[PDB]
Parts: structure tokens; C-alpha cells; sequence
DNA sequence: GCTTGTCACGCGATGCCCGAT
DNA sequence: CATCGGGCATCGCGTGACAAG
């Protein structure tokens, strides 16, 4: 041996003492570098120092021992409901801690995460409105590094001390805490295999439904009884649609085809869809009887294409807002 | 520049950040444990370290603390019901901070016992059959707050918590559960209303003009928005335009705007006639800043 | 087959400790 | 009470082996 080996072998001993004492699974802590044990060392002391003066169950009366166990979990039961992650970050862009499903939505381990730059996890032309942000309430949205391209976010929370961080002066003497932005960051929200859906909907010669197939009540939502009650069509169609699909059906009525348009029909879920439907009078006896519309559902991208390609003009043509239909 | 030296040089700066690295983190840890602040070595940091670590000492944080995190960021309290019945199987504290209500009110009850009446069915639609996510109003005269739900339906029972036999639970047999956290939360524009008056349509532009969102509008009533003194005006044009389809009728009234202000707004309403009965689907109105 | 990074090691320049002045 | 050289310990630098991606 010589005195270098030496002094590092105990370098190591402890770095390995260190690394056995991190509150990970034994699987994360084999494949952790010198590094990464002291920086996760650290951010454990920190967050225990910051804990040890912010922190401190089922009510007396309530007291229950399955309560007392779902109690013990509430934490975790709070994360899975969060649909997102938890993201405390210093005012040096620091990471203060992120919650374990990080992985679950950016695909990054919360090890690899915690103590480091939150700039890293960042697109660029956001950064410069996240530490805006950084520096009581906030509500903003920044695109994240997604391992999983980016994902949009949306990220709410507060600005509040970040207590116990025991930052030193110049003199040696103990300095006030400064803020740190505590949030929960979640995805954003606004067809699949459906885009080849062909469906087809009866209707009486007013356009009100009276009968619909499979594939018609997994676009619409709405049952076969459901589709009826509801009145015509035209309480269905967007208000931006509803001139153009009348223009189609009395076009319909003097030809018994209205031909191929594309419109917004209302969901169950209250959100619109576009259709490409084609409406054909089924004739009685020479005198018409019902209406026989086979549709397929369209990407609202190509929707917004048809609407602007529309032949004709006419009023509220490039309206836009929400709707709700009562039986 | 030969690349074999550049590439020496650039190990050997990474080397060196990496040290460099290494020493502050030994500085944070000599800051972050009891008597080192109050000079020693490399060794004597990591020793004290190790020690505070042990003495501290699988999750980086507890359950508690990681509630207090995720409440401390974006308040809210947990609720977790059953999907059939609406059972409440648990509520934390945290509903007396948020509701004004004790944990007493909640349990043994159920999630529509708490939610406004106007609420019940589309909590049904919410709990029947991952993720949900709704508005609705819950208790605290009775007051009622608009509450932000957010959570997902989990299987019951729960892994990891043992159901003793002398359980209030033991005979429910619940088999899907919503675990949930509530939080406390000179233009134009047109709109549709049915024969009564009531908003079936709501442009987006509402925000720019009377300062609501859609949703806000959407199943109430005009007339509710609708000066008193006005309020009648404004049911006679809703009564004559139906009995003069086609013809174009304009009123002007008083909106009670999002800050409980009033604007004079015009309304220019028509009806829309089916192309083969000649029956009003419904209204359209265009509501214009004055 | 290149790139970035981790770990060990050799190597001196100081550090600490401490009998011996 | 210091100061002074021993020998081992601390510590920062550069480089080479080796591997993950
Ligand atoms: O193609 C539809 N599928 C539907 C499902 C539910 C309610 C209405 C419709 C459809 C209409 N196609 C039309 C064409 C011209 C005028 C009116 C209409 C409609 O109401």
C-alpha cells in the first residue's frame, strides 16, 4: 500500500457508508456514482432539516384500524391522485425534490432529478419564463424534457421559505431562507383507430335520431335511447354548422341526397366532433319516409381544413364555444 | 488543434469540475449537519454525515411528508368513495381547512349527501363504471363551495392496508373506489337559448364581454342575468320573437357582468325554423357591448 | 466505433502531529 | 513558552483503463 491508496480506500469507505444509508431501493443505490451518493446525501439532509421545522391523522371520534391504514397511505393516495408530479425548486434552480412519478410522465428517475438543475428538464424557450415564476400563488405551463419529445405542463403552486437550508455568509453567520416555488405539474388536455369508423344513424324527415349503430354510440356517446330524447339534429350541430347543414337539408328534401358535409356534432361528454356525413331520404310508397346519414368521424385538424374550404359563406361561419343539451 | 490534445484537455477539465463537484458537496454536507457548522476535513464530514444519516434513518420521504409537500403546494384535502353508492371510505383532515367541515360530516355518508342537489346526476356519470376529473359544489341557511375534484377509481380493497373482520368495511365489498383530492377554486358575442331562455349555446367571446367562461352560462337562464327593472323587457322580446319567426328583434337591458357590475348590452335575437316541419329548434342571439 | 463519464492511480505540495531542540 | 525538521495524512492535478449509450 502507499499513503494515496490509503486515504482514498477511506474516501471510499465512507462514500460506500454513505450510499448504504440513502433511503433507496437497494437495485437504485448499486448503480449510484460517488456523485450522485453525495448529492443525494445532501438532498436528504436538506429536505429532513427543511421537514424538522415545517412538519408537524383520522379524526378521535372516527378511529378505525382500516381508516388508521388508509391514513398511513395518505400521502401516496395524494400523489396518485395529483394525475402529475410534485416539483419543489430553490431559488438557485435547484430541484428540491420531485415526486417518484416523474417517471410515470417525463420518464426521468426522481434520483436523477433530485439536486439538480431544473433548467436541465426544461425546453429552452421556456426557461426564461420558469424562473420568472421562480422569482404568492402561481399557475403557468412550461414544456418539460419527455424521455417517454416534450410534453406541455401545467404547473400550480406557491412561493414559500424554504426553511432549515443553513446558507452561510461571508462571515460565517446563518442567512434568512429564501423562497422556493412548491407545485404540482400536470398534462395539458384539448381519435384513433376510430378514424375508420363508418357509421350510420336513421333519423325522422326532421333530423330527429331514432336509431344508431355500435360504432355510433362509441363516437357519440350516447345510448340508442339516449340519441332520441333529445329532440332533432340541430340541437346537436355546432351553431357554426347550423346554417350550412340546413342549406344541406333542404337541398336533401328537393333531391333526396344532401351530399357529403363535414360538421360538428355534440358528444355526451358536451365536446365536439366532426363528422363527414352523407344524409339519404329512404322513400314509402314515392312519398319519403326517413332520413339514412352514414358518417365517419374526422381529426379536428382536418375539420378546421373543411371549414375553411367551406363554399359558402354564411353568418357564425367562424364561431367557436361550448354547448349542453337537455331531454 | 490536434483532436488527441483537445480530447486530454477535455477530460481533464471534466475530471476537475468533478472534484470540484465532489469538494461542494462535502461543503453542503459539513453545513447541513449539527456540529460541523459550529474546521474539520474531508474525513471527519463524511463521518459526521454518516452519523446524522444513521441517526435520521423505501420512500426519499415519509407519507407525511409528502402529504405536506403536495398540500403545502396546492392545498386540497383526499376523498376516497365508493363507485357504486358513493360510500365515502375515507377523508383526511384536511376537509376541515378546506370545507369548514369535521371528518365527522363525511363519514358514514355519502359523496351526493355532500355535493349540491343540481350536482347529483353528474356525479353519477363520474362514478359509474383511470383518471376523472370535475366541478361540483359541496356543503359547509346551507353554503356551498365550487370544489375542483381530481383523482382516479383504484380497486377495493386496497393493497398493503389489512381489513380486520370487526370492520365497518369487512361487509361492504366495494369493488372500485374514486380517490380524489378537491381543491377550493365594446365586443359581441352570440348565444343560443331554448324558448325559455335558457343558454344552450355560449360563444367564447362571453369572457371578452360580460367577463364569464361558457360553462358559467350554459343551463342558466338570460333573465338571471337581467337588470330587474329590465327583466320583464327582456321576456316580452324572448315571448314575441318566437311568435314572429324570421323577423329580428332588439332589446336593450342590463347584464350583470362577472364582477356583479352592470354593462347595457343589446341583444338582436331570431329563431331558427326546421327546413321540413317549420318548428324553432331554438334561438340565436348576438349580445353586443353598448 | 465515437463520446461522455466514472473510477483508480501516480505524484508531488501542503496539513497535522510531535519529539527534540 | 515557543520553533524545527520526521513521517504519515490531506488534497488537488493529470492521465489511463474501462464502460454505457
Ligand atoms: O349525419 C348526422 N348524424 C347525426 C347524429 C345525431 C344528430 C344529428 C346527426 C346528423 C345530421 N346530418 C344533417 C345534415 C343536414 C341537416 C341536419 C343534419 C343532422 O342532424
Amino acid at each position: 500500500s502507499n499513503p494515496s491508496k490509503r486515504h482514498r480506500d477511506r474516501l471510499n469507505t465512507e462514500l460506500d457508508r454513505l450510499a448504504s444509508l440513502l433511503p433507496f431501493p437497494q437495485d437504485v443505490i448499486n448503480k449510484l456514482d460517488k456523485l450522485s451518493v453525495l448529492r443525494l446525501s445532501v438532498s436528504y439532509l436538506r429536505a429532513k432539516s427543511f421537514f424538522d421545522v415545517s412538519l408537524k391523522g383520522v379524526q378521535d371520534n372516527c378511529r378505525t384500524k382500516f381508516r388508521e391504514g388508509l391514513n398511513l397511505q395518505e400521502g401516496e393516495f395524494l400523489l396518485q391522485a395529483l394525475n402529475g408530479f410534485v416539483l419543489v425548486v430553490t431559488t438557485d434552480a435547484l430541484v428540491f425534490y420531485a415526486s417518484s412519478t416523474i417517471q410515470d410522465y417525463l420518464g426521468f428517475q426522481q434520483s436523477d432529478v433530485i439536486h439538480q438543475s431544473v433548467y436541465e428538464l426544461i425546453h429552452t424557450e421556456d426557461r426564461a419564463e420558469f424562473q420568472r415564476q421562480l422569482h404568492m400563488e402561481r399557475c403557468f405551463v412550461c414544456r418539460l424534457r419527455c424521455l417517454l419529445g416534450f410534453l406541455a405542463m401545467n404547473f400550480q403552486g406557491r412561493l414559500k421559505y424554504l426553511h432549515g437550508q443553513n446558507k452561510k455568509g461571508k462571515d460565517g453567520s446563518i442567512l434568512p431562507p429564501q423562497l422556493a416555488l412548491f407545485a404540482i405539474a400536470t398534462p395539458l388536455q384539448p381519435e384513433i383507430r376510430t378514424k375508420n369508423f363508418i357509421f350510420r344513424t336513421k333519423h325522422k324527415l326532421d333530423f330527429t335520431p331514432t336509431g344508431c349503430d355500435a360504432k355510433g354510440k362509441i363516437v357519440l356517446g350516447y345510448t340508442e335511447a339516449e340519441l332520441c330524447m333529445r329532440g332533432t339534429g340541430y340541437q346537436f350541430i355546432h351553431a357554426a354548422d347550423m346554417l350550412y347543414c340546413a342549406e344541406y337539408h333542404v337541398r336533401m328534401i328537393k333531391t333526396g341526397e344532401s351530399g357529403m358535409i363535414v360538421f360538428r356534432l355534440l358528444t355526451k361528454d358536451n365536446r365536439w366532433t366532426w363528422v363527414q356525413s352523407n344524409a339519404r331520404l329512404v322513400y314509402k310508397n314515392g312519398r319519403p319516409d326517413y332520413i339514412i346519414a352514414t358518417q365517419r368521424p374526422l381529426t379536428d385538424e382536418e375539420g378546421k381544413e373543411h371549414l375553411r374550404k367551406r363554399t359558402l359563406k354564411l353568418p357564425f361561419m367562424f364561431a367557436t364555444g361550448e354547448a349542453v343539451l337537455y331531454e | 488543434m490536434d483532436k488527441e490534445r483537445l480530447a486530454r484537455e477535455n477530460h481533464s477539465e471534466i475530471e476537475r469540475r468533478r472534484r470540484n463537484k465532489m469538494t461542494a458537496y462535502i461543503t453542503e454536507l459539513s453545513d447541513m449537519v449539527p456540529t460541523c457548522s459550529a474546521k474539520p476535513d474531508k474525513l471527519t464530514i463524511l463521518r459526521m454525515a454518516v452519523s446524522h444519516m444513521k441517526s435520521l434513518r423505501p420512500s426519499f420521504l415519509t407519507d407525511q411528508e409528502l402529504k405536506h409537500l403536495i398540500l403545502e403546494a396546492a392545498d386540497g384535502f383526499l376523498f376516497i368513495v365508493s363507485c357504486e353508492t358513493g360510500r365515502v371510505v375515507y377523508v383526511s383532515d384536511s376537509v376541515t381547512p378546506v370545507l369548514n367541515q369535521p371528518q365527522s360530516e363525511w363519514f358514514g355518508s355519502t359523496l351526493y349527501d355532500q355535493v349540491h342537489p343540481d350536482d347529483v346526476d353528474k356525479l353519477r356519470e363520474q362514478l359509474s363504471t383511470s383518471r376523472r376529473s370535475f366541478i361540483c359544489r359541496m356543503r359547509c341557511e346551507p353554503h356551498f363551495v365550487v370544489v375542483h375534484c381530481t383523482g382516479y377509481i383504484k380497486a377495493w380493497p386496497p393493497a398493503g392496508v389489512s381489513l380486520p373482520d370487526d370492520d365497518p368495511e369487512a361487509g361492504q365489498g366495494s369493488k372500485f373506489c374514486l380517490v380524489a383530492i378537491g381543491r377550493l377554486q365594446p365586443t359581441e358575442f352570440i348565444s343560443r337559448h331554448n324558448i325559455e331562455g335558457i343558454f344552450t349555446f355560449v360563444d367564447h367571446r362571453c369572457v371578452a364581454t360580460v367577463g364569464y367562461q361558457p360553462q358559467e352560462l350554459l343551463g342558466k337562464n338570460i333573465v338571471e342575468f337581467c337588470h330587474p327593472e329590465d327583466q320583464q323587457l327582456l321576456r316580452d322580446s324572448f315571448q314575441q320573437v318566437v311568435k314572429l319567426k324570421g323577423q329580428v328583434l332588439s332589446v336593450m337591458f342590463r347584464f350583470r357582468s362577472k364582477n356583479q357590475e352592470w354593462l347595457w348590452m343589446r341583444t338582436s335575437s331570431f329563431t331558427f325554423q326546421n327546413p321540413y316541419s317549420d318548428e324553432i329548434e331554438y334561438i340565436i342571439c348576438t349580445n353586443t357591448n353598448v
